[PDB]
């Protein structure tokens, strides 16, 4: 029952997700290098709500860059992408960060009454 | 003034309660379970700090310097070891209104000096 | 009455029970043992005086 | 006297009131309906203004009755409006401000 | 504005901030920061408003009063501003943090929910979440006030439903008891009255 | 309202068998300056002492002195509870109590916990906090009529309390018993009556309605307020 | 401790004189607006020791319409007034042939004393007042409108004009602060004149209960 989410672990001030992992992920369909191999490599970690209190997140790897005034300089994890904070129906809104939030909630409710093809085998 | 601690009997290990000996006109600490008595050495039985003038440096522990989520600064070096980096944080403790005060801790391992500006 | 008393609302029991009574019912009768289990730093009189009413209520 | 009554009614100097008839708008309507020239002398006698306002005040009845209790209740019901009416339909204002015929 | 808030934070951190009468030091610091950021929001909104041309359609609809307000223009062009939950900045829902992306004990404007972007610029992820929090507050208010207000409406109606103007012009209830000797103390209906000025008062 | 806790720094109970040689070293000066002449029944003295330390900040913030405090203690408990104190010159504002004649020490602790809560040094009960300020809006300013006949808004100090004792606050020197009011309509009804609460209730409903800039015709408020007050008591809409 | 005591006594006396004047009792202008220093000259500035004693503060006024219709104002010394004191005051009123009185208590009045004040009403109409509620004249408050006790002829004229029964008028409790100030009993009607923002003036009538 503990809700958690995956995050990219961070070294001293660097991601552990090197370019070799992206390379093996690009040919995911040939070399059967999958998400579980990414987790087993110690590059990704599932962090729950209670362990997030002890975690210092980077919103993007740009936060790990050394800046004229360092904000943290001791990050421990990084977001895979901030847009993953949204759910299924809010992930259909284009440019949801340019709307008033009630509008995004009303769309998230109204994407569910929208017509389409609810399922491919609707004939049976 | 300082607080007064609880003291226990030497036989039943129950707490000693205060009592007065009229014969010598002297304070005693006696157990109401066994029949033990002791000559007090503080003469003070109760202390209430209504002002709550607590030194929060005593509540801090050096281990907090290992917290990745605390801010670090290079501007306040340690007076005990000379390390440059140090974590800082606010009181965040109830019963402390002027809690914007910052407390610093040295991040050098095994030094753990704590102070306040 | 005098200070702040600590109680314990155990299941299947419709009346509050002092914590010291519960500790004694578990085999810890000496007040030293109970505060060894409750207060881990004996250099701290604040915790001590705040637990003292519960001891005074269960003697 | 009406001024002092208003001063005790509205202890703060707030002249905004809610009343039945918009007397300034009716005066403007009369000015435009009869083509009143504000630059020429008027043919309205100030005594006619006084008498007409008094008769009007008598005709505006909220509480009906000649008994003294009905008279006092009638006085009270239309007090604020009658003050507004006497201060708006004043003979001087009707002579040099509105210049009605 | 952010440098001003940083200065106030530095003052508070150095105990160079003394409380004002009627408030604790935390509340005085919060008042100073909120004043700085409200001033920033208003100044930026004025800048956006003066930038508008006569052909701007936001300005057209706001000027006519058809729809919108100058604050909406400011949020679309200049800055969305401070997000509040229960009338205060974003609370420390984590341990001394608003989100895991901030350091502990960060009372800065961006940490506590100041959206320094406009809706055209687009909100950053933390601004997006804080704005969603502030909007959730409005949704909850809209959905929770209705029951209490409707119960108040029903209660008022059932309390006054039979009070009526009678043919003797008195206002009376069903028991025939007198509530007002004349309706509104003047026996006049509320549709025909209107605002005027007493010329002899001031 | 100011209780002894609001102005107290820290309380403590000692076992002082003879006041001449006190347990504390810094309180030996004024105790002997008090004891060299017999002011009270020294024989009816208990060895349990109750020393309270005040703080200069809260003493000055209320213009309070040990004289008033000691008088209040000796009035609330009579002569049964002796209290002594130094002048308002020492670096620490301290005053020492003893009980005159459950065990004694427990009684001292109990009266300590009581005095720190119920001993009203200054102020009116049920009034927690009071804020003095100048009203910038004319609705709270003092609107007078000058000798020339113009309305003039005098900018004067007004107090806003966090509790209500309208009954007591009205009957205070230099307090206006004519304009001083409250938002607790029940107290207005209890103190001023049914027509006063009618008017006050109209004012409060108008304040609630108009605070958002709205406007409602006064006859509707008047009818609601007459419905709640036409039977001589406050008739809730419930 | 003492200057405030005499100040309170003077304020109470001032409110009592205003009250008696509003009830229609003969009160001279001199005592109606009596300065605090004049009060000290006439009664003293040391009530604690016994100058003035509250027994010296007793007032006795006569109605303007009837010189025989007099009224007392007693200031008991004890904070909690007991039934014995009520019996003493009633005895004095019997001796002096006075039928109305006000008792300005300090702390309160015992239940037996209140029951005595209630049971013997048809003989002696004697009322109870706290000194705390006489330190201010509530009729001077801005919220309190102008109350006027109507006469039976006026009440009959009112009910005949509006053609209604007494139970159809709005009500005022007999224990109302202003009803107690004017000393009005059940069956009496009080005319309230208040300013109205829509009509200028408004008169309403409340029946006492
Ligand atoms: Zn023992
Ligand atoms: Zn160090």
């Amino acid at each position: 029952g503990r809700i958690c989410r995956p995050l990219l672990i961070v070294e001293k001030q660097k991601l552990l997700l090197k370019k070799r992992h992206i390379d093996q992920l690009k040919e995911r369909e040939y070399n059967n290098y999958s998400w579980q191999d990414l987790v087993a490599s110690g590059v990704v970690e599932y962090i729950d709500t209670l362990e997030e209190e002890t975690v210092m997140l980077a919103m993007t790897p740009d936060d790990l860059q050394e800046k004229e005034v360092a904000y943290c300089s001791t990050y421990t994890h990084c977001e895979i992408h901030p847009s993953m904070i949204l759910g299924v129906c809010a992930s259909i809104i284009p440019f949801p960060d340019h709307n008033q939030s009630p509008r995004n909630t009303y769309q998230s409710a109204m994407g569910k009454q929208a017509m389409g093809v609810y399922i491919t085998n609707f004939h049976v | 003034p300082g607080f007064v601690g609880i003291r226990f009997c030497q036989e039943c290990n129950n707490m000693l309660y205060p009592k007065e000996d009229k014969e010598n006109r002297i304070l005693l600490y006696a157990c109401r379970n066994c029949d033990y008595q002791q000559e007090a050495d503080n003469s003070c039985i109760y202390v209430n700090k209504i002002t709550h003038e607590v030194d929060e440096l005593t509540q801090i522990i050096a281990d907090v310097s290992q917290d990745p989520t605390l801010p670090r600064t290079e501007d306040h070096p340690c007076q005990k070891c000379g390390h440059k980096e140090a974590v800082f944080f606010q009181s965040h403790s109830a019963r402390a209104e002027d809690a914007m005060r910052l407390y610093y801790v040295c991040t050098a391992p095994h030094c753990g000096h704590r102070w306040t500006e | 009455a005098i200070g702040q008393r600590i109680v314990a609302t155990l299941p299947y029991i419709k009346q509050e029970v002092p914590i010291i009574i519960v500790f004694r019912a578990l085999g810890f009768v000496s007040d030293r043992d109970i505060l060894e289990h409750i207060i881990y730093d004996f250099e701290d009189p604040e915790m001590m005086e705040m637990v003292k009413p519960s001891l005074d209520e269960a003697f | 006297e009406d001024r002092e009554v208003l001063r005790v009614i509205f202890p703060t100097g707030d002249s905004k009131v809610v009343l039945p008839c918009n007397l300034l708008r009716m005066i403007w309507n009369a000015q435009k309906i009869f083509h009143i020239n504000p630059r020429l002398p008027s043919d309205l006698h100030p005594i006619k203004v006084v008498e007409g306002v008094k008769e009007l005040s008598k005709k505006l009845v909220i509480v009906n009755g000649d008994d003294p209790l009905s008279r006092q209740a009638q006085e009270n019901a239309t007090l604020l409006f009658n003050i507004h009416l006497r201060s708006t339909l004043c003979s001087r204002r009707m002579a040099e401000e509105f210049r009605l015929s | 504005a952010k440098q001003d808030v940083i200065e106030v934070i530095e003052k508070a951190h150095n105990n160079e901030l003394e409380p004002t009468p009627g408030n604790t030091l935390r509340q005085t610091f919060e008042n100073q920061v909120n004043r700085i950021l409200n001033d920033a929001r208003d100044k930026t909104g004025s800048s956006a408003q003066k930038s508008l041309s006569e052909y701007n359609n936001f300005k057209s609809m706001v000027v006519s009063g058809a729809k919108g307000s100058k604050i909406n223009i400011s949020q679309v062009i200049a800055v969305v501003g401070q997000q509040n939950v229960e009338g205060k900045r974003i609370p420390f829902g984590f341990k001394h943090r608003t989100l895991p992306h901030f350091i502990k004990d960060d009372y800065g404007p961006e940490s506590r929910g100041f959206v320094e972007n406009s809706y055209l610029a687009g909100l950053t992820p933390t601004e997006f979440f804080f704005h969603a929090m502030g909007g959730r507050e409005g949704l909850i208010d809209t959905a929770v006030k209705t029951a209490e207000t409707g119960y108040i409406q029903r209660r008022l109606i059932k309390s006054m439903e039979s009070v009526m103007v009678k043919y003797d012009a008195t206002v009376r209830n069903s028991i025939n008891q007198v509530v007002q000797l004349r309706y509104g103390e003047d026996g006049l209906a509320g549709e025909s009255v209107e605002f005027q000025n007493l010329a002899t008062l001031k | 309202h100011t209780t002894l806790r609001k102005v107290t720094a820290n309380t403590a109970i000692y076992y002082d068998p003879n006041p001449q040689s006190t347990v504390v070293a810094e309180d030996q000066e004024w105790v002997n300056v008090y004891y060299e002449m017999p002011d009270f029944d020294v024989a009816r003295i208990s060895p349990w002492l109750l020393r309270v330390e005040l703080d200069r900040k809260h003493m000055t913030d209320r213009k309070l002195t040990m004289e008033q405090i000691a008088e209040k203690i000796n009035a609330g408990f009579g002569d049964d509870l002796n209290c002594i104190f130094n002048d308002d010159n020492a670096e620490k504002l301290v005053l020492r109590i003893r009980i005159m004649n459950m065990d004694d020490d427990v009684f001292l602790r109990c009266i300590e916990s009581n005095m720190l809560t119920d001993m009203t040094l200054q102020g009116i009960e049920q009034i927690s906090k009071v804020y003095m300020h100048l009203p910038q809006t004319d609705n709270k300013k003092k609107i007078i009529i000058t000798e020339d006949g113009e309305f003039k808004a005098l900018q004067e100090w007004i107090l806003e309390t966090d509790g209500v004792s309208l009954m007591r606050v009205l009957s205070e020197k230099d307090v206006d018993p004519v304009r001083t009011t409250s938002n607790d309509i029940v107290e207005i009804f209890t103190v001023l009556g049914i027509e006063a609460v009618r008017k006050a209730l109209e004012r409060e409903l108008y304040h609630v309605i108009s605070f958002d800039g709205s406007y409602v015709n006064y006859r509707h408020l008047a009818l609601l307020c007459d419905t709640m007050t036409c039977r001589g008591h406050l008739m809730a809409i419930t | 401790d003492d200057e405030e005591e005499t100040y309170r006594l003077w304020k109470i006396r001032k409110t009592i004189m205003q009250l008696c004047h509003d009830r229609g009792y003969l009160v001279t202008q001199d005592e109606l607006d009596q300065t605090l220093e004049e009060f000290k000259a006439q009664f003293g500035d040391k009530p604690s020791e016994g100058r003035p004693r509250r027994t010296d503060l007793t007032v006795l006024v006569a109605h303007n319409d009837d010189p025989t219709d007099q009224m007392f104002v007693f200031f008991p010394e004890e904070p909690k007034v007991g039934i014995k004191t009520i019996k003493v005051y009633c005895q004095r009123m019997q001796e002096e042939n006075i039928t109305r009185a006000l008792i300005v208590v300090q702390q309160g009045m015992t239940p037996s004393a209140k029951q005595s004040l209630v049971d013997m009403a048809p003989k002696y109409i004697l009322e109870q007042f706290l000194q705390q509620e006489l330190l201010i004249n509530i009729t001077e408050h801005e919220l309190v409108p102008e109350h006027v006790v109507m006469t039976k002829e006026e009440v009959t004229e009112l009910l005949a004009r509006y053609k209604l029964r007494e139970n159809q008028l709005p009500r005022i409790q007999a224990g109302d602060p202003v009803a107690r100030y004017f000393g009005i009993k059940r069956g009496q009607v009080v005319k309230i004149i208040r300013p109205s923002e829509t009509a200028g003036r408004y008169i309403t009538y409340r029946l006492v209960q």
